Formats: structure tokens, C-alpha cells, sequence
């Protein structure tokens, strides 16, 4: 059976150019199929980029048309994608796929698909987080905001690991800046506030950040 | 100047096979690579070739413009069996009428030959692959095509099976009209040919 | 050309689920459907409105009529839990639907706990303002978050995580609204709205 | 004998589609007859909708032509009606009928007919009635106006059924709003007004609403 | 194409009644007739101008000439009381006449009492205004209702019931003019005109 | 070149019986011959006068061509389209022979017809016409309005006058109209008029 395989740089600076190629196995580029690129930003839908025929003819998504180029190499049995002037919005898993035409009417279907390759557009480099208290408003929620760090991971404990029960450290969000942020929350009895001390311990090893923050009402 | 066909059959050239303005006569030889791009048959073929070998002049004219179908889709009916530039297409000289917004109103259309010459007119019927394709393309489950001339009365029912098209032709005399009526599966003429014996 | 899908549906094991896809005159177009599991490529389950590729179980079926195409999965199994996308073609372009997360119910429904924090005074002293909305303990793992400022919808400055499975097999998510200190004080009310299985939970803070 | 039987949803929301089928027994759809749809709004005349032949040939009422479709299913020996984009004007009893041609000239006659099926076009859902007095001005008429309820029926009595003579409860009208209205009237001696108390007892079971209203001068 | 009929005719038991149907060039067309009783389907009584279906009694006959077709019932019985419709075909369409109610007189003629109610104060406070025109104790069971506002005819907002039999065997009908309070107050006078057997009864109300 | 009929008789095809299923895509023929025991003869019940003589003539001719001599639209005082029968169906509805016209009354009237056609061709013309004998007196009035009617047809070689016998049938006639010879029709009812005729050689 036919298999497709993407390859190319996984990290690209902003305003740079994503450059990928798709190797075709078990089948020939010179055939009645169309060869397509599709991308998927993390946690989002599939977006069609464009397509090419062995003859060189192309069709592109009108929204990407100005900055996108697709080419084909028949002797090497591959086709390729060039996406220039990239920003954080261009961070996505990029797929190649084979497209077959319907027996009747317009359009067609995608099969098989490549395994996909993640391309990240970010200028971010090692950066330590800022740590802010999230003050509470028969239980109460309080926490720590760990903001703008890179790379992962960050670890958070409470009262140096003496407090585990009721602790939830949420997975981080990756902002469009290229930097991560996360929050840790501990749910405590409302009456304990003011008698009991709550301290979040934030650690980011890549920046040698060790920050303790007391959270009070 | 005589039309000497290469690689393409008379049938293929008359219908306008994508894979293929005045001429004296037309001759096809031999065992052409391209006959009918969409699978099918051309009725009374040998009889037509016999007729077409005796004509002094041959000229293509538009009798029913593609744009005149406002209630039907005249362009999106296409097949990968008839490709053009890598994508689906169809015969250039006849129209694959299909439903528009899931509706196919009954067609009643007449063309009267006011020329001074006989006209060769061609049309076809699509016999769909199965019942699902029938409703996909034409919406109407139960369909017919009626064709009439002062000398001709034809009524066709699509055989639903493997899909094929079946093409027919007649000579429309001057001052005689051809009348088409269909609620589906009609491959309509756009262009016809003035012929002179 | 747009193809609209419900963001999520859920179904009990063995039962039937419908995933719908709508668009103008969609019934004139051939529609295909893709199944996608986390970390894997899309997989074609239906093409040309109704056809099943080789190796695709008979319980997958599709139909298309009017303006709506439907992927139907009967006797749904656990392995059918996935994202599903419809696909069509319009005017020189291929179009994929917005996608539907299909959950095969393996545990009881659980409503989200929602906690909303205003910017801390310390962040405000650093000339930044972040509103933090934390969402936990919900099943199924699909949620829609909407921010309001003075009752009006807010889009700019919003970042939200994809739901992730907790240790108790329920799900969590977080949403951040990043503002300038000036923008924070410019409004009298802010709200984080979390919609889960047709029910909307709301938390509000105000700039004292 | 040939018998025809209509079936389909009895309630359709505005802009929706009336969808009916006619089952033919005692005869085959494939015959020399035409198969027809005719409708009758309540209390009004007959209107021809359209017709179909086993060959697929159809003819429709020109005023309905854009929104009507009639089809035939030979294997199930039935034919069907689809009327789209409906409004309040499309509320009617819908009949199917068999049409036979004259030996000479155009047209034909309808026989037999189906039993008819009422289709109501309303956006309404279950709703209780409002009850308003119809106050009197050698006899006088007084009553109750039972307004804006859904669906039918409503029953009305007077003085808990103790008052019958001179009482008439009218059939309901379906207002353009999609809600029903009816009136109940009792004709009484003029001198009895002000001495005798008149109370209408309204029952709307579908909404489980029960209303008692006194009507005085 | 129109087919016009008398709205109603009456006939003594044993006597003969004529129901007429008129329309342009009707004598060139074959005409059919249908009998319809309340709550029942139409029943063919005459087809192809003169022909009787099997089972239809011989006292039913029909004729057609000029622009007028006629259904004739001789020795009219109680069971003949029904609505009657003529039917023809013109150019693309089947057309039914406007219909005629035939009453076989079983009781003396009774004149309608008409009562017109203005909107009640309770309804007006509910932001609605309904004029209720009630017509009772009339025989035969055929009536025509017309609404006017400051003398000008009104169609929009009118609903009228077909006459229904009372407990005393006379007939009643009701008609409604539904208005908003604003339009109710916009005119100085409203009229309900009731025509029964060629005689018109009129009642009027005013927004005081 | 020769027209070999399948499923249909010479009478039926000449008159244009709708029930005839033929595919004839060429408008010129040498001669016309009907197979023995045709499936479709006359859709409306009736008779064809001098049939055997006509078939004999038509099988021995070198050229055969159909032309329109009297357009249906030229009858402004009579209804030329609505005269139809369920016995001659087309697409499920009543219809008639295609090559002759069933003229019927228009409004309450059927004016007397006086129509002549001169054969301006260079060939002999086969011309066909008919008379309708109605089922009863009622049908007579329904279709033609005039109780007492006739058809007159004349040629230099022919003088015909027909009165309808009033179970309904049609009766068809034909003549060969020589070049420069004219045929004269006169009728106040029951006239089945020619629309199409046939050029024959010799
Ligand atoms: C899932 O949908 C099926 C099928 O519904 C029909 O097909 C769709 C593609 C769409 O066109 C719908 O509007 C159609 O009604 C449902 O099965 C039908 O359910 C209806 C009531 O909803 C019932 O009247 C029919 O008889 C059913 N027919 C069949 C063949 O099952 C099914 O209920 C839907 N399931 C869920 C969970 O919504």
C-alpha cells in the first residue's frame, strides 16, 4: 500500500520560512491523483493549504495564497511545501495526503495521509517565570500564577510538599508569544484561612528559578 | 478544407471529448485511441458515418446556449473518466444537466431549425450506476426523456444497474423543430452541425 | 465556503451517534468523513457521501441531503472515540468542517468546577493584568469558554487550553485573559463563561 | 375496490416542509391513472396541488410550483407530497386522490379519495388559554373568550354544568399567531342580569389548565 | 381560471334543486361534481357532464352548456344535504368551484341575532384587542360575514367559523377581528355585517 | 433509404399514431412498407378507405418525403389542440394522431370552414383527411356544437361529401394531389383536417 512521509525543520523563527517535503512510497507521483498539504494547529481543526498535480498545476487556499508555494519532483517521487513570512499562527502539525477524484462531480477524497510533522514558529528562548499569588475570595480556592516561562517543565508544590491534598496544578497554556504559563490551585477549608500558612514553591530548572510565594487573603 | 481526424473517432469529435471553423468532410481512421471518454454507446453509428461521408460542407453552430438553463446545473456535471488538465470534465458539445439545490424541474425545450441547411443534432441519456446516484445527480427517482421531430418520436427510460451514457442523433430539416422533454438523465445538445449534401 | 459541525457529541457504548455537517447546497456535493485520534493522522471512514473504504467496519455509515450531511455510527465502541471531520470541495478549494469531538461515555457525567481569579495587585504593580479561569472535574472532556466584559463578548487577549485528563479520569482546562492594567480598570465587570453539555456555568470578578 | 390512505406529521413549523404519503391498496400505481394531491383549509374550498403518473411525469398548481414535489414509489405502491417553506396559509386537510381521464377531451375526474389528514402549520408548543369576559350590554348574550392556547381542544361549561339551556360553545379558530381561540356564549333573559351569577368553566387538558371566570354587566 | 357557484341554496323535501357552476368557455369543457358532508371526503356524484358513477341514485343528474354547468337533484331527501363542488380543467390545472351548501329544509326560516363585543378591559391591559362577533339562532345554516373599519372593508386579522348546529337545531357562527390596542384606537367605528338569506344584519362598536 | 416500419401500420404512421414506437432519425425515404400484422394500427377506432391500393402505391415509389402543408396555427376560428382522446395517449395524457388535426368548437361556436390548398410542389402529394362519427347526439354537440354537419372535399378528379353517422369511430380518406392541382375543404363539423402530407415519386 501507498505511504506518505513528511520531513523538514521542526523549529522556525518568526518571518522565516517553513520548508517541508513529502516522500511517496508504494506508488508513483505520476498518476491521476492530486497531492495535497493540510495543517492542524494544536487543539484546532484541519486547514487545507493547497495541492499539486504531477504536471505542475497547483491550487491554493486563497487565505494562504500570497505566502505559499507547492512544488513537485517527479524523478524523486516527492512534492514539497514552502510557507514564508511565518508567525506563531503558523505553528501546527503539517500533513501531506493523496487526493483521488470522484467518479462523478467535483472534489475528491484524502487517502492515505502522512504521519504529520510538527512545525513550531517561535523566537522564544530560555526564560524564567514570574510568580504571582492568587488570593482567595465551607471551602476556598487559592493559588499561584506562574507566568511567561520557557521551556517546560515547571514544577509547583505547596508548603514544600507537606500539602498535597486538594492541590491541582493545571497543564500549561502555550501563548502566541511562544512562552508557557500555568496555574496551581489548592482548595482548603474556608476557616483555615488566616490560621494556616500557604506557600507555593515554583521551580524552573532551565532558568534556575526557585520562587516561594505566600498566598494570603 | 476536409477534416482528417487523428487519434479521435467521429463520435468523439462530434460530442467534443476533452481528450481530443468550417470543414468539407470528416474521416476517422483507424481504431481510435479516444472514442467516448465516459463509458457508453453511440447509436446508429455506422449509419451516421455513411451519411457524413457524403456531405460537401460541415459547420458547427450553437443551438441551445449553456447559459439558458437557469433551473438546472449545466457545468458541475463532470466525470473523472473525461479529464481535462488533471480534473474532471465532460464532452464540450453536449450538456450534463444535473439538479440544482436538490431540485430538477421538468424540462420542456424546443429548437426550430430556421437555417437553410439540414442540422445534425445529438443528445444522450445517462444510465446511472445505482439508485443513490440517480437521486444524487437528478433528484427525481423516476425519470424519462422525450424527443420529437415531425419525423421522430423517441421516449427513453434510464436503466439503473456500471454507469453508462447512450447517445442518439437525428437530422433536423429546415423549418422543422426538435422538442425535448425530461425530468432527469438528459444529456442536452448545446451545439449542432449544419451539413450540406 | 464553510462547513459547520457541532463541537461535541456523546454516546453510550453500543448506542448510535449522529455527527452532522451543514453548508449551502451541501446535498449537491459529495462529502467525505475523517476520524482522528489524538496524536494520529486523519483516517477516511466515509467517502462520496456513503461509501466505506476497505477495512472500515460496517457500523459506520453516511448520508447527505438538503444542506446537511450526517456521519452515523451504530453499536458505538470505545475505540470510536475520536474527532470527526467532514470535507467537501467548493470553487477551486477543499474545505474541512470545524470538527466534532465524539465521546463514548465510560463514566458518569460530571459538571465543571470553575474558579476565576482577578489580576493580583503584584501583577498590576508589574504593569500587567491577567484574569485566570480554571476548569476542573468535568466529563465528558469537551468544554466551550467565553469571556464577557461589561456583558459584552471578548475575544482579543484570550488563550485557552485543550481539555486534559486528570488523575481521576475527569478533565481539566484553563483560560487566560491578558489585559493591560488600563484595560482592566476600564470595565466594571468581567466574566468567565463555561458551557458543558448544554449547561453554562459562570464566574464574575470586578475591578475594586 | 381501490383505497387511498394519507399519513404524515400533523404539525409542521413555519418555513418547514409538509411531508405526506399516500398508500394505495386494491390497485397498482402503475396503471393508466394519475395520482393527485388536493387540500382544503378548514371551512374553505378545495385546492388542487398537483399530480403524478407512474412514468414520473408531473403537473403542479402554478401558484405552488416552486415549493411542491410529488414522487412515486412503485415497490411500496405509494406516492408522496413534499410542500416546502410553509406558512400559516398552508394549514389544511390534505387529500390524496386517483384521477381518471375522459374518453374525449382534456381533464378528468377524482375517484376515489383518501380520508384526508389535517396538517397544522404553527410554531406553538403546549400553552394554556387566557380567558376574557364577554360582558353583556328582551334577552341578552354573554360569554367567555378563550384565547391563545395550544393545542386543541378546550372544553367549556357554565356554572359547573348547571347552566345548559341557551349555551353554545363555538369551534376554534387558528389565528395567524399559531394559537387557537374560541368563544362560548349563553343567551339569557335580560332581567336576570345582575341578580344571577354566570361563570364559565374552561378546561384545557393538554396544558392542564383550568380557569373559572365570572361574567357580569 | 375561476369556477363560480352560488354560496348556498335551499330546497323543500321532495322538490328539485339546481346547483350552478359558471366559468369562461365552460361549455367546451367536461365538468364533474362532488358531494361533501362535514368531516368526510368528497364523493363523486357526476362526471363527464352527465354520467353517474355506480351507486349514485338516479335522482342526481347534470348538464353543461354555454358558460354554465348545472347539478340537478330531484326528489331531494335529507341525506342529500351537503356541500357541492363542480370541477374542471384549464390549460395546465384542475380547478374546483367555490362550492355550494345545499340545505333540505326541515324547519322554518330563522333570522340571526348578532352580538358584537369590543375588546374587554382585561384584554386591552394585556396589550391585545379582539373584536368578537357572535351570530346565533339562524336557519338555514349559511351566512356571510363582513368586517369594516370606519366603513372600509377589513380582511387582515379576520377569522370566521363555519356555521355549527346548536342544541335547538338552529345554527350559530362566530367571527373575530384581532387587533393591537393601537390600531383598535386608530379608527372611530368598527362594524360586523352579517348576511343571511339576502338580508343584512349589522352591529357596530367604538373605542370610547 | 426505404422506410421499413416496425410495430406500426402504414395507416398508423401516415396519420401519426402516438402509440407507434419508432426511431426514425432520417427525414427522407425511398418507399414505405409495413410488416405483416402490425402491433399498432389506429389508436382511435375507425377505418381507412382504399387501404390496399394505398399500400400498393407506397411500396412501389422511388422517393417519399413528409411536409407540412397546413399549419395547425392557421385555424383561428376553431380549437385545433384540445380535441384529444384517451384512446390516443401521449405521456399519460389524452392526445391524437400527430399528422391530422381534430378541430372542435371554440367557445359556443364552430364556424363553417372553407380552406383550399394548392400543390405548389413539383411532386405528387399524398393528402389525408378524416371524418368523425360521434358516439351520440350529445357528443356531437359537445365537440362541434352544430347538430347537422358535413365535410366537402374536392379535387379535379374527386368529389366527396360526407355526413357523420351518429361506438364512436373515425373514417379516413386519401388522394394523390397532382402538381398545380388544388384540394378544397369545406366543413361545419366532424372534420379531421390535414396538417402534414407526403411528397411521393413517382
Ligand atoms: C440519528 O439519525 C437517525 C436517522 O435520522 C434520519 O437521517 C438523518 C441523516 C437526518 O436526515 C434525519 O433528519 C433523519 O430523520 C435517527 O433514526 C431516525 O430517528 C427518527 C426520529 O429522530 C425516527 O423517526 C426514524 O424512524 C429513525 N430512522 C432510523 C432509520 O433509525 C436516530 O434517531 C438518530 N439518533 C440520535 C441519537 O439522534
Amino acid at each position: 500500500q501507498v505511504q506518505l512521509q513528511e520531513s523538514g525543520p521542526g523549529l522556525v523563527k518568526p518571518s522565516g520560512t517553513v520548508s517541508l517535503t513529502c516522500a511517496v512510497s508504494g506508488g508513483s507521483i505520476s498518476s491521476s491523483y492530486w497531492w495535497s498539504w493540510v495543517r492542524q494547529p494544536p487543539g484546532k481543526g484541519l486547514e487545507w493549504i493547497g495541492e499539486i498535480y504531477h504536471s505542475g498545476n497547483t491550487n491554493y487556499n486563497p487565505s494562504l495564497k500570497s505566502r505559499v508555494t507547492i512544488s513537485v519532483d517527479k524523478s524523486k517521487n516527492l512534492f514539497s511545501l514552502k510557507l514564508s513570512s511565518v508567525t506563531a499562527a503558523d505553528t501546527a502539525v503539517y500533513y501531506c495526503a493523496r487526493v483521488a477524484l470522484f467518479d462523478i462531480l467535483t472534489g475528491g477524497w484524502f487517502d492515505p495521509w502522512g504521519q504529520g510533522t510538527l512545525v513550531t514558529v517561535s523566537s522564544a528562548s530560555t526564560k524564567g517565570p514570574s510568580v504571582f499569588p492568587l488570593a482567595p475570595s465551607g471551602t476556598a480556592a487559592l493559588g499561584c500564577l506562574v507566568k511567561d516561562y520557557f521551556p517546560e517543565p515547571v514544577t509547583v508544590s505547596w508548603n514544600s510538599g507537606a500539602l498535597t491534598s486538594g492541590v491541582h496544578t493545571f497543564p500549561a497554556v502555550l501563548q502566541s508569544s511562544g512562552l508557557y504559563s500555568l496555574s496551581s490551585v489548592v482548595t482548603v477549608p474556608s476557616s483555615s484561612l488566616g490560621t494556616q500558612t500557604y506557600i507555593c514553591n515554583v521551580n524552573h530548572k532551565p532558568s534556575n528559578t526557585k520562587v516561594d510565594k505566600r498566598v494570603e487573603l | 478544407k476536409p477534416l482528417i481526424l487523428r487519434d479521435c473517432s467521429v463520435a468523439g469529435w462530434l460530442l467534443g471529448n476533452p481528450m481530443c471553423p468550417e470543414w468539407s468532410y470528416i474521416v476517422e481512421k483507424a481504431n481510435p485511441v479516444n472514442d467516448l471518454c465516459y463509458p457508453g454507446d453511440f447509436n446508429d453509428y455506422e449509419e451516421l458515418k455513411h451519411l457524413l461521408s457524403r456531405i460537401n460542407h460541415f459547420e458547427k453552430i450553437q443551438i441551445i446556449p449553456k447559459s439558458s438553463w437557469s433551473s438546472h446545473e449545466a457545468s458541475l456535471g463532470v466525470s473523472s473518466a473525461c479529464p481535462y488538465q488533471g480534473k474532471s470534465s465532460f464532452f464540450r458539445n453536449v450538456v450534463w444537466l444535473i439538479k440544482k439545490d436538490s431540485t430538477y424541474p421538468t424540462i420542456k425545450r424546443s429548437y426550430n431549425n430556421t437555417n437553410q441547411e439540414d442540422l445534425l443534432v445529438l443528445w444522450g441519456i445517462h444510465h446511472p450506476n445505482d439508485a443513490a446516484e440517480q437521486t444524487k445527480l437528478y433528484q427525481n427517482p423516476t425519470t424519462y426523456i422525450s424527443v420529437g421531430t415531425s419525423t421522430l418520436n423517441q421516449r427513453l427510460v434510464p436503466r439503473i444497474a456500471s454507469g453508462r451514457m447512450e447517445f442518439f442523433w437525428t437530422i433536423l430539416k429546415p423549418n422543422d423543430a426538435i422538442n425535448f422533454e425530461s425530468n432527469g438523465n438528459f444529456i442536452a445538445p448545446e451545439y449542432a452541425y449544419k451539413i450540406v449534401k | 465556503y464553510e462547513l459547520t459541525q457541532p463541537p461535541s457529541v456523546s454516546v453510550s457504548p453500543g448506542q448510535t451517534v449522529n455527527i452532522t455537517c451543514s453548508g449551502d447546497t451541501l446535498g449537491d456535493k459529495y462529502v467525505c468523513w475523517y476520524q482522528q485520534k489524538p496524536g494520529q493522522s486523519p483516517v477516511l471512514v466515509i467517502y462520496q457521501d456513503t461509501k466505506r473504504p476497505s477495512g472500515i467496519p460496517e457500523r459506520f455509515s453516511g448520508s447527505n441531503s438538503g444542506d446537511t450531511a450526517t456521519l452515523t455510527v451504530s453499536g458505538t465502541q470505545a475505540m470510536d472515540e475520536a474527532d470527526y471531520y467532514c470535507q467537501a470541495w467548493d470553487s477551486s478549494s477543499f474545505v474541512f468542517g470545524t470538527g466534532t469531538k465524539v465521546t463514548v461515555l465510560g463514566q458518569p457525567k460530571a459538571n465543571p468546577t470553575v474558579t476565576l481569579f482577578p489580576p493580583s495587585s503584584e501583577e498590576l504593580q508589574a504593569n500587567k493584568a491577567t484574569l485566570v479561569c480554571l476548569i476542573s472535574d468535568f466529563y465528558p472532556g469537551a468544554v466551550t469558554v467565553a469571556w464577557k466584559a461589561d456583558g459584552s463578548p471578548v475575544k482579543a487577549g484570550v488563550e485557552t487550553t485543550k481539555p486534559s485528563k486528570q488523575s481521576n479520569n475527569k478533565y481539566a482546562a484553563s483560560s487566560y485573559l491578558s489585559l493591560t492594567p488600563e484595560q482592566w480598570k476600564s470595565h466594571r465587570s468581567y466574566s468567565c463563561q463555561v458551557t458543558h453539555e448544554g449547561s453554562t456555568v459562570e464566574k464574575t470578578v470586578a475591578p475594586t
